[PDB]
């Protein structure tokens, strides 16, 4: 990736189970007769974390971008490996097996899923409102779920009637089609980029998605696309 | 001869309050309500769920 860095093209590097990188560095060293250090991992691993991940950076002429996966030894986020990984870390992305169960395909949880950059200073100042909007209806998980299921929504919840289908109408709006399963789901991909992201989920939020039924925002790209399917 | 009692299961007008200016009715239900049945009810439904839910995370 480096070589192409150099050649000033930007790359995507993507790296799989780097707890694996960590696991063979502790055999390595085991093996070599250094001893263990915390639960028998190498006494070299934060150096051992800096010289691949540091090598891991956007300069001038070029960037290398990096989407990595890690697992966790059982749920143990405790681990050295999980926090020495973690340490270098901009942004998680935590795919959730419930999501990918209910047809939407982007199983990546609006909540669980953070990032460094999501401040106004970088992003912009919208950017952080919007997203800060939306994942507030949602910080609960919905936690309005319960009271639905032991009281029948009760025939009445006033507002939280609103933010349920506003959850709803934004958790079918985060899927996108994929450009790379058109020739499976057939259906076009679309690009979307930040900006349109932005501006149409101010306008969800707002309120421009509203009098629109759901299955309406299942898959789409903008909110532009899912107005012209309502018209159509 | 000396006292007077009314066991009136139900009393309607009254013109110290009555239908206009009335007040202690205004909002009395409530009164008797988001601490007693509005909200508390649910209220009190959401220390079951939030209560019953942990119970079988402990388990």
């Amino acid at each position: 990736a480096e070589y192409f860095r150099d050649e000033g093209r930007d790359i995507l590097l993507f790296i799989d189970n780097i707890f694996r990188f960590v696991q063979a560095g502790s055999e390595v060293s085991s093996l070599l007769g250094r001893m263990p250090s915390q639960v028998g991992y190498q006494p070299t691993l934060g150096t051992e974390m800096g010289e691949l991940q540091e090598r891991i950076t956007s300069t001038k002429r070029g960037s290398i971008t990096s989407m990595q996966a890690v697992y966790v030894p059982a749920d143990d986020y405790t681990d050295p490996a999980p926090a020495t990984v973690f340490s270098h870390l901009d942004a998680t992305i935590s795919l959730e097996r419930s999501i990918a169960e209910r047809a939407i395909f982007p199983a990546v949880d609006p909540l669980a899923s953070t990032s460094r950059i999501l401040d106004p200073n970088i992003v912009g100042e919208e950017h952080y409102r919007v997203a800060q909007e939306v994942k507030r209806v949602l910080q609960r998980y919905k936690d309005l779920k319960d009271i639905i299921a032991i009281l029948g929504m009760e025939e009445l919840s006033d507002e939280d009637k609103l933010t349920v289908q506003r959850a709803r109408k934004i958790e079918l709006f985060f899927s996108q089609p994929f450009t790379v399963a058109q020739q499976f789901t057939g259906r076009p991909g679309k690009y979307v980029p930040v900006k349109k992201t932005v501006e149409s989920f101010a306008r969800l939020l707002n309120g421009e998605g509203d009098h629109i039924p759901e299955s309406f925002f299942y898959m789409q790209g903008d909110f532009d696309d899912v107005l012209a399917a309502y018209e159509a | 001869p000396h006292r007077v009692t009314i066991l009136a299961d139900t009393v309607e007008r009254a013109d110290e309050i009555d239908e206009a200016r009335a007040e202690q009715a205004r909002a009395e239900a409530e009164a008797r309500r988001r601490e007693a049945q509005s909200e508390r009810d649910m209220a009190l439904a959401e220390a079951k769920l939030r209560k019953e839910m942990v119970r079988l995370r402990v388990a």
